[PDB]
């Protein structure tokens, strides 16, 4: 910047003059306590790869289809329940 | 990336150059008209396509023809 | 011959209160333009991004998102103030490219020593028919 | 310095030489109409005085004389209404029986079978049933005579002649100078006190000496023929003391400040007169006197030729805070030197005033027998709503015009205008987000209700019987108003309106006003109103804020307020001008006001208007709003299809004109779609082919026929669209409310 | 009977429609006194309706399934069956009057085209010239046929602008 | 006399303005203290915390408003719905990180509001966003699971 007065451009310091700032991001190592960080990185260990996090979505879609197979009827839902008589129509039809 | 062309019906009135808001057109020396100047488009990469030059051309039919083509971040006139 | 003026980075900026129409994310990773002009007095002009700014005595430095904003500011300086200026293209890697008054004099005045490209020696109606240039990746007017 | 009358003696000669040459006012219209675009631009720039002269003095004089001409036109209109009430009306017959006789003040000539439009209104009279409410207003003023309406018509014709003479005199003989128009202190001091305050005081005097005794006799029940004339009620305090006993002591308790003895005719009850269903005229007298005193007090705030008073500039420039920089610095100069800014402010507050008028006049009728005539009530509300919305859009337009033309950045540095212009992106983005949030949480609620009704799940839709959305704040505000008398309004004997709560006011077997209950459907439609208002504000504010400049187009102020585009470049810059923002805001105001008046008509046909049968109230539609106005199919079917049967089966009756206009306005609305969807190049090329056809037969006009300009096409399209939609709604409303009620 | 249609003089539904209209107007009558202005207006409306129905039955119009007059727009089919006044005679009348107006406008265009300022004469109309040409346009068919036979009515294609294809 | 609206970092040519809400010390501290602006700690734990917060967030609308809101077993069906929502938001993160982090772009950099250089955040990388997506995986399903368990152990529900 070199904004000691009204100079907001500088080719030797072109980083600050363009407007690239952190706004709120600050660097700090301290945040999460012990043991729990290891617990969570072990919980999300091999899943970090793109193929296995895709496979998680694959088993999620498998659950989506498992709802339709056996799961829609377990919460009743009218689309798989029974039916009660019928209606004829305007004229002699069915 | 707009195709801007100048044709020999240009009378060198410099109105297309004055109408340009991104400085695409300029006058180069010429011998085909009374004013001894013709328009040229060396900076068509800065052309947005506003066709203000066509609105300023008094020749019938106009001599500064703009053909809208490939779109870039400058042809689309984006500030973001 | 003509030489382009250098972009003096430590140039004062006009007095301004801060706008929302200024630079954005395009400046950091593509390009932002800048305009430099000499003012003979402290007076108020209009920003291309909205609002009023006071340019100061001597050199004034203003960076803008697009070249069209720089030319709008330059043409309003030339009409309402009779003040010339220089516009530069500044890449984020550091390279600065000179822009509008490229050969010293304004493009509406001849200079004898320019490139007369994109100037066809035919009429509008003397272009080729599109069937004669079929399957070429070009419009009829750039043959 | 020193407010005084300054004029110029004989500036403009009076003759007909410029009448011979059209387009004289502007230089760009000179040298004849080479094209028909000249013809269109001649009407387009007739009132654009900024493009005619650069002098503010001549512009101000033109504006003053145009105001005089408009006042003359309004006086001609008033004279015509009073003349039609005198000659071609059943006003005396209606006075005897206002409950059953339908008002009528226009008859038609039997020429082509159009005498069927002369309705059987009653009183041995045939004519068109009017919905303007002049009969109720005249009864409130205490006319009760045909000769007095004719005398008022003649007086209004004389006043129209006076207005036109004043305009000619102030443009041609004594035209005021620029500094005369800039005496805003004196203008406010005279408009507050001498116009509004003195007018309110004079109307209070008329109401005391004319309206109160005659309407008192009418309410007690007396044929208007034997009622004493207004002057003899005004002439002596004897008859007044018989009707209002406080007139026996005259003006003595007024000057001794024992004003409580005037409580028989200066009252404060609230509610409605049960005989007529209108407000108590003594309450209106007390209101007019109080506001007249308040306005005459307000008329001494500003400093003129004497040291007392405060200057507007001083009050403005001292209202500066830390959040806003210089504050109101420059507002005095941009309002005493720019007519468009004042026009924007006045149009905004004028349209808001018209909307407030519509609200306060349905909520609690001020004229006798106005509530019972549902036709004039619905018509008056809808008319004032549309006038208010139009004036608001014009306010946005003229704010944009001021931003383009009369905005100087030199004298507007770091002030409120500058502060707003320097963060316009934040305001516009946030209004955009509010509009999207309101659109979702209003329209998507209706769509969810549609989907659940169509899925056979009425328990899952938002309704009073399922998932409730109750307007608890509005209901509690109604409760606060209903409980106001005797508590927070100790001197009020009744609430301001029956809409808050209480008993049903019935006049002549019809409900004057009854309490309005708010449920889920009212919640949904109020949020719809908020959404539509917010989007119209978004378009108008965006046009005003980006009229000067933009990220896409940095020099939009150079191109002007009214330009079509800046070419197909930058992806396309169609409709970037502030004019096109007004053009879109016109449609959005149309949508907003249409939904508002639809909600009004359905809500009061379903829950307010109706007949009494000494065991309940039988509404017009039967309470169907609470269970059908939360569903778009309910609006389409139970309101827009059920109530449309009156206008489509109106052929062969007096409402056949409404039936015909109902289709003609559909035609005009769809005719707008030509201009709105198409573009100029097609019509220009088609006109070229037609010009070839004319050239073949030597019938080519010298004035070259051109297609309408892009702004011309947009203006024609929006004008036809709004005309067709508003006239369709007008014919529907009037036919429905005059066939059933 | 030109197309399965019956004359309205003998068609029953025409008389039924006339009776229904007169009965509706009488129902409107039966609310006022005999000599009131609405009574006179309704009596005039009734007289106009009966006169219109009797005239339609007199002129020989054709009624369809119900009592509504139908018009014939075929020469010959209307000439030999006596219904040329349905379409043919008004066709001739419109052609004459529209040709009168169009020829008057055309002659005004060619009269003011050869003046000093033809631009001004089309917004500022020379009223005596317009009146004279409106009078002269009553002989439009003979004048138009004479100018067509002379060849001065149409313009050569080589003197008319076209687009470049 | 008191100034509260200022240009950000001095130059009046950037799109922000200093405002007592976008840079008040309490709100600035709160925004800097959110996990998403912790460039120092590993992105996986940050994604874990974000997923926990969002998974425990999404339980409520489905509980009180879903199609089966009026039956006793609403909690389990809402846990299933939130698992599906976590999966679809997870594949949204997958697609985003796969399309925006397919290469590299080391331009300009980033500095703080005072004038100190700072690294350009390990989250904005192909491997860094993979850890964030994996963190949102275990966190998102756990927040839904804890939301289900909160329906039976809370006294006031
Ligand atoms: C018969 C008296 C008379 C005469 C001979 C003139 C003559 C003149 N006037 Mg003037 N004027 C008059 C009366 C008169 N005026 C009155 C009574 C007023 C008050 C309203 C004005 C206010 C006035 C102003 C403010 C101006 C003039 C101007 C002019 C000069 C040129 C403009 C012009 O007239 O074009 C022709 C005008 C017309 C043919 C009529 C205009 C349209 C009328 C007003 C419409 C009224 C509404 C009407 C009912 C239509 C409504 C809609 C309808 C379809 C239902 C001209 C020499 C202008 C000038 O001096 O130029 C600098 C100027 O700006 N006049
Ligand atoms: C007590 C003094 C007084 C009164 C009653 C008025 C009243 C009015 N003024 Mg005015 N004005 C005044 C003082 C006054 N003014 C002063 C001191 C100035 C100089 C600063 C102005 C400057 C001014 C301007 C620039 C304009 C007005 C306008 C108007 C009209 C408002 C529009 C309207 O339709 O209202 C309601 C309509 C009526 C109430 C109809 C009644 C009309 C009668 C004739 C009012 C008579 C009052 C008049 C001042 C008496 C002196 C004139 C006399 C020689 C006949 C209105 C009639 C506007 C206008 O429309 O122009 C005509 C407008 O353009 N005034
Ligand atoms: C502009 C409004 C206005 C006008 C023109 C009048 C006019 C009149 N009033 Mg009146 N009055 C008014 C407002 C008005 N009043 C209001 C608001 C109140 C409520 C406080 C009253 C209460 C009142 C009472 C109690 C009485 C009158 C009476 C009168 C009449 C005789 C008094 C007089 O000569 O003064 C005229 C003043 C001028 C001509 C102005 C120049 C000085 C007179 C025609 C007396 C009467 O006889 O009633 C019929 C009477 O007893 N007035
Ligand atoms: C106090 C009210 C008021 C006043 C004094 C003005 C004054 C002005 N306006 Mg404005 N405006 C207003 C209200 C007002 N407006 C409202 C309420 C709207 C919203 C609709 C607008 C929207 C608006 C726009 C978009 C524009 C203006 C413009 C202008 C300026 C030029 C007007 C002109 O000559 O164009 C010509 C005027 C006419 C040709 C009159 C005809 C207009 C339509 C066709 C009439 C509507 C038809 C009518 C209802 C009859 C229908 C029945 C039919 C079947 C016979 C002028 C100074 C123009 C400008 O450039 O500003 C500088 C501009 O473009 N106004
Ligand atoms: C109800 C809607 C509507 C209507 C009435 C029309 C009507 C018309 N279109 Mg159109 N069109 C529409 C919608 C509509 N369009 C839409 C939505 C589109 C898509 C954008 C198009 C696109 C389109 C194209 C591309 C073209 C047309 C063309 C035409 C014209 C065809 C010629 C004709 O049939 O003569 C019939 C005449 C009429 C229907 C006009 C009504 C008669 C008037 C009312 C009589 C005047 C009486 C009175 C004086 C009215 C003024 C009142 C005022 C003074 C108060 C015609 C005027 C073609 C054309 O131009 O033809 C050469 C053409 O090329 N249209
Ligand atoms: C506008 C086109 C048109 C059409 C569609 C018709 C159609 C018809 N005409 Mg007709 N006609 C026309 C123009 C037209 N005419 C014109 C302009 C004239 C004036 C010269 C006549 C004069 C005319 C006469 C005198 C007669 C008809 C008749 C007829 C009908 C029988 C034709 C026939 O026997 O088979 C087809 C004939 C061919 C040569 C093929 C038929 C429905 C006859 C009729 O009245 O029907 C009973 C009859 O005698 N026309
Ligand atoms: C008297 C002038 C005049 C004349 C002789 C003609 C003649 C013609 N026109 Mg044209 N036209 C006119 C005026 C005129 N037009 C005007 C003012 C307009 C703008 C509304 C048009 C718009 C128009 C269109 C869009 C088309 C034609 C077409 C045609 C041709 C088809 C026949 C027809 O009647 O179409 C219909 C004509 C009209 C619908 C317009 C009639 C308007 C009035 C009645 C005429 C003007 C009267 C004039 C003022 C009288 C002056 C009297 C004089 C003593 C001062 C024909 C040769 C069509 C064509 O090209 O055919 C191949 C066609 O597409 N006209
Ligand atoms: C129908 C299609 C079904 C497809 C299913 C694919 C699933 C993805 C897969 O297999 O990943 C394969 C990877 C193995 O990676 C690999 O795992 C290897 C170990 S082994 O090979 O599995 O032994 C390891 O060495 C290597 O580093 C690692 O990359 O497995 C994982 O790491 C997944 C672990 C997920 C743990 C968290 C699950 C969700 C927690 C919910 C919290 C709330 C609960 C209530
Ligand atoms: C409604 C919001 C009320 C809050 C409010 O307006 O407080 C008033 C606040 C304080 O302004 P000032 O005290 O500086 O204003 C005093 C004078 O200077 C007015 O010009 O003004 C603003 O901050 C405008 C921005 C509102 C942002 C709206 C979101
Ligand atoms: C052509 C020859 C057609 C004549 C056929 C005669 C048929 C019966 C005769 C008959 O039907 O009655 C006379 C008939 C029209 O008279 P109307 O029947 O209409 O008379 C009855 C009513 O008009 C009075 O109530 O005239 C014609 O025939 C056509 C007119 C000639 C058309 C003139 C146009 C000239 C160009
Ligand atoms: C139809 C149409 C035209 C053609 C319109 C024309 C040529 C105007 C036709 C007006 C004629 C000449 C006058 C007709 C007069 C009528 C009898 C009454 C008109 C109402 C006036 C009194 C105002 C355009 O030029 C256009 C331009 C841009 C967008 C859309 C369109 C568009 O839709």
């Amino acid at each position: 910047k070199y904004g000691e007065e009204s100079r907001y451009f500088d080719l030797k310091d072109l980083e600050n003059t363009v407007g690239s700032w952190d706004m709120y991001g600050q660097e700090d190592k301290s945040r999460y306590n012990g043991l729990q960080s290891e617990f969570f990185e072990r919980a999300a260990n091999g899943l970090s790869r793109r193929e296995y996090i895709l496979g998680l979505v694959a088993i999620g879609g498998a659950g989506i289809l498992a709802w339709g197979g056996k799961g829609a009827a377990d919460v009743r839902l009218p689309t798989v329940g029974p039916q009660q008589p019928a209606q004829v129509g305007p004229r002699g039809r069915l | 990336s707009h195709t801007v062309k100048i044709y020999d019906t240009c009378i060198g009135c410099t109105q297309c150059v004055r109408a340009c808001p991104t400085d695409v057109l300029e006058m180069v020396p010429w011998d085909g008209c009374k004013a001894n100047q013709i328009a040229s488009a060396p900076r068509t990469e800065d052309c947005v396509g506003c066709k203000r030059c066509e609105s300023a051309c008094p020749t019938d039919f106009l001599s500064v023809r703009v053909y809208l083509g490939s779109e870039t971040t400058r042809s689309m006139g984006l500030a973001y | 011959a003509f030489t382009p003026p250098t972009l003096q980075s430590d140039t004062p900026s006009p007095i301004f209160g801060g706008s929302t129409g200024g630079l954005l994310s395009q400046a950091q990773v593509e390009e932002f333009h800048v305009i430099t002009w000499e003012s003979k007095k402290e007076q108020i002009f209009e920003m291309p991004t909205g609002g009023a700014a006071i340019m100061r005595q001597g050199p004034n430095l203003l960076k803008l998102a697009r070249k069209e904003q720089c030319l709008a500011l330059l043409t309003q300086l030339r009409t309402k103030f009779k003040i010339d200026g220089y516009i530069y293209r500044v890449f984020p890697n550091g390279e600065v490219q000179y822009l509008h008054p490229k050969d010293g004099v304004y493009p509406e005045k001849v200079n004898a020593g320019r490139s007369g490209d994109n100037t066809n020696m035919r009429r509008i109606g003397q272009n080729k028919e599109p069937v004669q240039i079929k399957f070429s990746g070009k419009i009829p007017a750039e043959f | 310095k020193k407010v005084k009358i300054v004029v110029d003696r004989n500036p403009v000669a009076t003759n007909f030489e410029k009448w011979a040459k059209p387009g004289h006012f502007s230089r760009t219209l000179s040298k004849g109409p080479t094209t028909t675009t000249w013809i269109w631009n001649l009407h387009a720039d007739a009132h654009d005085f900024d493009t005619q002269t650069s002098d503010l003095e001549e512009i101000s004089r033109k504006v003053f004389s145009a105001h005089f001409g408009q006042l003359g036109i309004i006086f001609i209109w008033l004279s015509g209404m009073y003349f039609h009430g005198a000659r071609f009306s059943n006003y005396e017959a209606w006075l005897t029986d206002p409950t059953h006789i339908k008002p009528s003040a226009q008859v038609v000539w039997p020429i082509v079978g159009q005498e069927i439009l002369n309705a059987d209104v009653g009183g041995g009279f045939q004519g068109l049933q009017i919905t303007s409410g002049f009969f109720q207003l005249w009864r409130a003023a205490g006319i009760t005579s045909e000769l007095q309406l004719y005398t008022t018509a003649i007086g209004a014709l004389v006043m129209a002649a006076a207005m036109f003479f004043a305009g000619w005199f102030h443009y041609h003989k004594a035209a005021p100078k620029l500094e005369w128009f800039q005496n805003v202190e004196s203008m406010l001091n005279h408009h507050l006190g001498g116009l509004l305050g003195l007018g309110s005081l004079a109307w209070a005097g008329h109401q005391i000496h004319v309206s109160l005794p005659i309407n008192k006799l009418l309410d007690a029940g007396v044929d208007p023929k034997e009622i004493p004339l207004p002057h003899e009620f005004t002439l002596n305090p004897e008859l007044m003391a018989q009707l209002y006993p406080s007139f026996s002591k005259g003006l003595a308790p007024f000057f001794t400040l024992d004003w409580a003895q005037y409580s028989d005719f200066l009252t404060f009850q609230g509610g409605l007169n049960p005989v007529t269903g209108g407000l108590w005229l003594t309450d209106t007298v007390h209101h007019h006197l109080a506001i007249a005193v308040l306005f005459l007090i307000a008329g001494h705030q500003y400093r003129t030729n004497w040291g007392i008073g405060s200057s507007l500039k001083e009050i403005l420039e001292a209202h500066k805070g830390p959040f806003t920089g210089e504050g109101h610095k420059g507002l005095y100069e941009i309002l005493t030197t720019s007519w468009h800014a004042q026009l924007a402010i006045n149009l905004a507050l004028f349209g808001s005033l018209s909307i407030i008028v519509a609200h306060h006049m349905y909520a609690m009728p001020p004229y006798p027998y106005l509530a019972t005539d549902y036709g004039t009530q619905l018509s008056l509300f809808t008319h004032h709503m549309w006038i208010g919305g139009f004036c608001i859009v014009g306010a946005g337009a003229h704010a944009a015009i001021f931003m383009v033309r009369d905005y100087d950045p030199t004298n507007n540095y770091n002030n409120l205008l500058d502060r707003v212009l320097r963060h316009r992106d934040a305001i516009i983005s946030h209004l955009n987000w509010v509009c999207i949030f309101l659109g979702f949480h209003s329209f998507g609620l209706y769509i969810h209700n549609d989907t659940m009704s169509a899925l056979g799940r009425p328990q899952d839709m938002f309704s009073d019987t399922a998932i409730q959305l109750q307007p608890v704040f509005a209901q509690w505000v109604q409760n606060t108003h209903f409980l106001a008398p005797g508590f927070t309004a100790p001197n009020a004997l009744a609430s301001t309106s029956p809409s808050w709560g209480g008993d049903v006011v019935a006049v002549g077997g019809k409900v004057a006003m009854m309490p309005i209950s708010l449920g889920t459907a009212d919640f949904l439609v109020h949020h719809i109103h908020a959404f539509t208002i917010h989007v119209t504000v978004l378009i108008l504010l965006k046009g005003v804020l980006y009229a000067r400049s933009s990220r896409l187009i940095p020099d939009k102020a150079n191109l002007g307020f009214r330009f079509p585009c800046d070419g197909p470049g930058r992806g396309g810059t169609c409709q970037v001008s502030a004019w096109d923002h007004v053009f879109l805001g016109l449609f959005w105001m149309y949508n907003s006001i249409s939904i508002v008046i639809f909600h009004f008509s359905w809500k009061m046909q379903s829950d307010v208007w109706g007949t009494v049968s000494a065991n309940g109230v039988s509404h017009i539609t039967g309470g169907n709003f609470a269970q059908s106005a939360n569903t778009i199919n309910g609006w389409l079917r139970d309101f827009l299809w059920a109530q449309s049967s009156q206008v489509i089966q109106s052929y062969g009756s007096a409402l056949s004109a409404y039936g015909l206009i109902f289709l003609g306005a559909h035609f005009v609305w769809a005719f707008s779609l030509m201009f709105l969807f198409s573009g100029r190049g097609y019509w220009q090329e088609l006109i070229e082919s037609i010009v070839w056809a004319h050239n073949k037969l030597k019938v080519a006009p010298a004035i070259q026929p051109r297609a309408l300009s892009i702004t011309q096409g947009r203006a024609v399209g929006v004008a036809h669209y709004l005309l067709g939609g508003i006239a369709t709604t007008w014919s529907f409303f009037l036919a429905r409310i005059l066939a059933v009620g | 009977d030109v197309a399965g249609l019956t004359p309205c003089s003998e068609s029953k539904a025409f008389a039924k429609r006339k009776k229904n209209e007169v009965k509706a107007l009488n129902k409107r009558l039966k609310n006022y006194e005999a000599d009131s202005a609405p009574a006179l207006a309704l009596k005039a409306t009734i007289a106009r309706t009966e006169a219109r129905f009797d005239k339609y039955a007199k002129q020989g119009l054709l009624c369809g399934t119900d009592g509504l007059p139908h018009l014939i727009a075929d020469p010959g089919l209307a000439l030999r069956y006596g219904h040329a006044g349905d379409v043919f005679i008004p066709t001739i009348g419109f052609i004459y009057f529209a040709g009168w107006l169009g020829y008057a406008g055309s002659k005004y265009l060619q009269a003011v085209a050869a003046t000093a300022k033809p631009i001004e004469k089309e917004i500022i109309i020379d009223v005596p010239l317009a009146w004279k040409l409106l009078w002269e346009g009553f002989g439009w068919p003979l004048r138009a046929f004479a100018e067509y036979k002379n060849g001065s009515l149409m313009e050569d294609d080589a003197k008319i602008t076209v687009s470049p294809r | 006399k008191v100034q509260v609206v200022q240009p950000v970092n001095g130059d009046p040519f950037i799109g922000m303005l200093e405002t007592p809400v976008t840079s008040s010390p309490a709100i600035a501290w709160y925004l800097s203290n959110l996990p998403a602006y912790r460039t120092g700690v590993s992105p996986l734990l940050r994604g874990v915390e974000i997923g926990l917060a969002h998974g425990y967030l999404l339980v409520g609308p489905f509980i009180k408003l879903g199609p089966l809101r009026d039956v006793e077993n609403v909690a389990e069906i809402v846990g299933c719905i939130n698992g599906a929502a976590t999966v679809l938001i997870l594949t949204l993160c997958l697609a985003y990180g796969a399309v925006t982090f397919q290469g590299e772009g080391p331009q300009v950099g980033v500095k703080t509001l005072s004038g100190r250089s700072i690294p350009r955040d390990p989250l904005q990388s192909a491997d860094g966003w993979n850890k964030f997506t994996a963190g949102f995986a275990v966190g998102g399903l756990s927040g839904a699971a804890w939301g289900y368990l909160c329906t039976q152990i809370l006294p006031y529900y």
